[PDB]
């Protein structure tokens, strides 16, 4: 039951040296850290994090390397900064999860509530949102296995705390707050719906490869019982909204009557001044 | 401004407009708008 | 005429009671029915010297009641003296049918499925008497209604956020607009 | 009804009476009514032209 | 049937869901008591309303052509996306 | 090609040419006038008012005595032809009183339905008709009274019958009042049918038309019109 | 020109006609000609009765969607608002 934490993207510029440790330290490609921070409510901020010096086998993947002198002193060391910013959980690159996440997730574990494995974007091209949280979750089945610990998505978000922007937005040199609805709604449709529909080719991916090679959460409980929410209005020929058409006159109502009195009064606003600073430039400098 | 083919071309009377919009209409008659009363 | 305080009799009042009568000839057009009890309901400074008149109260108070045949009645003595007062010889021909359409507006605005014998109760005959009467009430621009012979239709009708209200502005700014720009079309050459 | 104690529609034909009523809309009446009033102050304004002009 | 005409007569009901006029009404007010579908069932026609439903368990057939749905909505929502952009495509600006 | 016979509205019909700067400002006013007058002549009811609407509007001032005056005289007779005019009275000068004279019962004629005087006018000012010249309106005039009927009693009553307009108006027969409303419908102003047993008219008038989205269709061109003279305004604010 | 207008002008907006309003606007009482426009014009020759059709007017509804085409409107009617100022 979380939703979304306040993400500075400081210690993620120390994600960004970590990935230029682990460029020139040695076989170590992936980059994987621990999060520090605090829960405050279910909504949330981070202050700071650090790396692990980490290796992981490719051959039997629970091979984790969490130093105790690289945790519990240099624990000391964050806690002597400050005692508010503690442990809440860690972070590994891809998009993914390796195999070995949920061990590295327990240890910690032992330390916090709930300790998090925000999977973190060092390369960023993706087609959804960044960096995303998951909880700890006991969701075991309908079947009655021993208990699942497969940390679910209970997501998170990029949320900007306070000022810090005598760095950034003295540091962004390029960039310009648009008056919406001036292409910035545009950049927004280009987005939403290419990248809606993109990641409805990841669904085409799910809803073929779950149909050709791909088994058991086929129709795990929540793919058939959400296609009754793509069953909200799937349908065949032009889907008939009868009710939302003259339901559309009422809404298209409110906003061409607005253009037609409004821009009206906008012609007047334009239009008579523009005529009286034109016209007086032009005679008048005579 | 004369140049065309032209240069060989509320009293009583916008009180006028409303009675060119009354002439065809009830002169005043009096009679006849008050003898309407008594044929029932 | 409202003030009615400072105007008892001056020499330049040889019978204020014609100024009752003036404040009646107008005031039974003008004022609104909330303006209407508030003058001669709410008040009584003009309704001592219009209750030693009492049909001209009577005829005031029948306009706020709507009974008709009394309105046929004193409004038929009105114009008799609408004829027979001066500074109203050019001018009574709109007074007639200005006076039935004021009331023939709260009329119809009673309901909508309306006859000619509910009416012909507060009107006699009035049934071809209607028919020039309303029609030409429909035709000088008046009146919004419909209204059937034998099915026998009558309708109110105008709420006001409609389309005219939406239309007077470009009413006014297209003759408004190609003129300021013939305005600014006479700047150039 | 012309009194507004009673919001609605009466009958005589098949004697249904309903009430109902919805009166404000300031979207339609202050806007439209400021722009009668707009236009009254470019008219107000046609003078300046008239008077840039000749 | 996915399809419209969700303002259903009861006569499919009366007859194969073997229940009377008298009962279609029970039917659903027991359904409205269950909780997985709560029609607005006309009444002056006596029409057994669809609204919203809890769907199936498993149409594998139709998990493999819902695609007649999915890439409906993938290619046709991305078609009409192209063409609200593509006529309004030289104001990118 | 106005002051003598009219062979060559032809060469405007295949070689419309016609759209400079509209550089003088009245050239372009009288040019529009001229042609509205052509298509006055030609046929035609609605763009020839409302070119002649707007070379009335633009009138450039009143600054030259009485010239406007003859010339609207022979501008709003197509108004006159549509038979929806009131009196006119607001154009008169005091000098065209003298020449209206004609023109002034003319237009009382428009308001009038009288038969012997719709011919009693032409019968008593033929002469300053024929100094419009223009015998165009009187072939269409009585059409237009006959319309102005319609127009006002089909407007007025949902279900009347074809007897009471028809001996309202003195036709004395119900085939050429079936004829009448017949034209009127392929003229398109009412709905008007007939319950065909020996005419009695069963008919309608419209009233929840729509109110919608049809004004928001012609906003299109309201707004659109708007800022077509935005640019116009910024193409004339450049000239300083 | 007179029987090809009642061609047109037969039933533009009316009710129905039957054998004796054919005599009357019509001439030459049955010939194969009004036959042929019975059987010609797409006519249904009612039980000595005549109508247009059984709707007469092919049921105006014009698509029952106003919306998405006033919609695609507002894209160029934004667009046109767009680049200028």
């Amino acid at each position: 039951a979380v939703q979304k934490v306040v993400v500075h993207p400081l210690v993620l510029l120390s994600v960004v040296d970590h990935f230029n440790r682990i460029g020139k330290v040695g076989n170590q490609k992936r980059v994987v850290g621990v999060l520090l921070g605090s829960w405050q409510k279910k909504v949330l901020d981070v202050s700071n994090s650090f790396a692990v010096p980490f290796d992981e086998d490719d051959k039997d993947d629970s091979v984790w390397f969490l130093d105790h002198d690289y945790l519990e002193n240099m624990y000391g060391m964050f806690k002597k900064v400050n005692a508010r910013e503690r442990i809440v959980g860690w972070y590994h690159t891809g998009p993914k999860l390796h195999k070995n996440d949920i061990a590295i997730n327990e240890l910690m574990k032992r330390y916090c509530p709930n300790s998090v494995l925000v999977i973190i974007d060092v390369k960023p091209k993706d087609l959804g949102l960044p960096t995303e949280a998951y909880i700890s979750v006991e969701e075991v089945h309908d079947d009655g296995t021993p208990t699942s610990k497969t940390f679910e998505h209970v997501t998170s978000e990029i949320g900007a705390e306070e000022a810090e922007e005598v760095g950034v937005e003295h540091l962004l040199r390029d960039i310009k707050d648009t008056t919406v609805g001036t292409l910035s709604q545009r950049i927004t449709n280009q987005v939403h719906g290419l990248k809606g529909l993109n990641s409805k080719l990841l669904d085409i991916r799910s809803y073929l490869e779950k149909v050709a090679t791909g088994k058991l959460p086929i129709n795990h409980q929540i793919i058939y019982q959400l296609q009754d929410v793509f069953n909200l209005l799937p349908d065949v020929s032009l889907q008939e909204f009868v009710k939302a058409f003259y339901l559309k006159t009422n809404d298209q109502m409110v906003v061409v009557y607005l253009a037609s009195l409004i821009r009206s009064v906008v012609a007047l606003h334009n239009l008579i001044n523009n005529k009286i600073a034109n016209r007086d430039a032009e005679k008048k400098e005579g | 401004m004369s140049e065309k083919k032209q240069p060989v071309d509320e009293d009583n009377w916008d009180d006028d407009n409303v009675e060119d919009d009354f002439s065809n209409q009830l002169r005043a008659e009096l009679e006849k708008h008050g003898y309407k009363m008594e044929t029932s | 005429f409202l003030d009615t305080v400072s105007t008892f009799t001056s020499y330049e009042l040889m019978d204020y009671k014609t100024f009752v009568t003036y404040t009646v000839y107008v005031s039974m057009i003008a004022l609104e029915r909330p303006d209407l009890r508030e003058k001669v309901i709410k008040g009584a400074e003009i309704l001592e010297v219009l209750h030693s008149l009492p049909a001209v109260r009577q005829y005031l108070f029948s306009l706020y009641e709507c009974r008709y045949s009394v309105f046929f009645q004193s409004l038929a003595v009105v114009e008799q003296e609408m004829k027979k007062d001066w500074l109203f010889a050019p001018h009574y021909r709109y007074y007639v049918r200005e006076m039935r359409i004021h009331a023939y507006s709260q009329l119809l605005e009673s309901y909508r499925s309306l006859t000619l014998g509910y009416m012909a109760e507060a009107f006699g005959v009035g049934v071809e008497f209607i028919d020039q009467e309303l029609s030409r009430f429909i035709a000088a621009g008046r009146l919004h209604c419909k209204i059937d012979k034998v099915n026998e239709i009558v309708e109110t009708n105008r709420p006001d956020s409609k389309n005219w209200q939406y239309q007077e502005t470009i009413k006014k700014g297209d003759l408004l607009l190609n003129r300021v720009q013939k305005l600014s079309r006479v700047i150039n050459m | 009804i012309l009194d507004k104690k009673f919001h609605g529609i009466l009958d005589q034909g098949e004697g249904v009476l309903i009430i109902f009523d919805e009166p404000p809309v300031d979207k339609t009446y202050e806007a439209a009514l400021e722009t009668i009033q707009n236009m009254s102050k470019v008219v107000d304004s046609l003078y300046n032209k008239a008077k840039k002009l000749t | 049937r996915p399809a419209n005409h969700r303002q259903l007569t009861f006569e499919e009901i009366a007859k194969s869901a073997k229940i009377t006029v008298n009962e279609v009404e029970l039917l659903v007010m027991k359904a409205l008591s269950v909780g997985l579908v709560k029609g607005s069932i006309d009444e002056v026609d006596k029409r057994v309303h669809m609204t919203w439903v809890q769907p199936r368990v498993l149409d594998l057939q139709q998990i493999k052509g819902m695609k007649d749905r999915l890439e409906f909505w993938c290619t046709d929502v991305k078609s009409m996306e192209m063409l609200v952009e593509h006529q309004a495509h030289d104001i990118l600006t | 090609y106005l002051h003598y016979s009219l062979y060559d509205q032809a060469e405007k019909l295949v070689s419309k040419s016609v759209f400079p700067e509209q550089a003088n400002n009245n050239e372009w006013a009288r040019y529009l006038y001229y042609t509205g007058r052509i298509k006055a002549i030609q046929l035609e009811y609605s763009e020839a008012r409302r070119t002649m609407t707007n070379a009335l509007r633009k009138a450039p001032q009143h600054t030259a005595v009485g010239f406007k005056q003859t010339v609207h005289k022979l501008l709003i007779v197509v108004e006159l032809l549509l038979g929806e005019i009131p009196d006119r009275l607001q154009f008169r000068q005091p000098s065209l009183k003298r020449s209206l004279m004609p023109y002034f019962l003319l237009t009382q004629a428009v308001r009038t339905g009288n038969l012997a005087k719709f011919n009693q006018v032409l019968d008593q000012f033929g002469e300053k008709f024929q100094a419009d010249g223009t015998y165009t309106l009187i072939i269409r005039l009585r059409h237009n009274v006959i319309k102005t009927g319609v127009r006002m009693i089909s407007l007025s009553y949902s279900r009347i019958s074809l007897a009471d307009i028809a001996q309202k108006l003195q036709l004395d027969s119900p085939e050429d009042a079936e004829f009448i409303v017949a034209k009127a419908i392929r003229d398109g102003v009412i709905e008007a049918s007939i319950n065909h047993e020996k005419g009695y008219v069963q008919s309608k008038e419209m009233i929840d038309i729509y109110s919608t989205r049809e004004p928001q269709l012609a906003f299109h061109q309201r707004i659109s019109f708007c800022l077509d003279i935005h640019n116009m305004s910024v193409k004339a604010m450049r000239f300083p | 020109t007179i029987r090809d207008e009642i061609a047109g002008c037969i039933e533009k907006a009316y009710e129905k006609i039957l054998f004796t309003e054919a005599t009357r606007i019509l001439f030459f009482n049955t010939p194969k000609k009004m036959t042929d426009y019975a059987k010609k014009r797409g006519w249904v020759l009612g039980p000595n009765n005549y109508y247009s059709f059984a709707s007469q007017q092919q049921k105006p509804e014009d698509t029952t969607i106003p919306s998405t085409e006033l919609a695609k409107q507002v894209i160029e009617y934004a667009r046109q608002l767009e680049m200028i100022v």
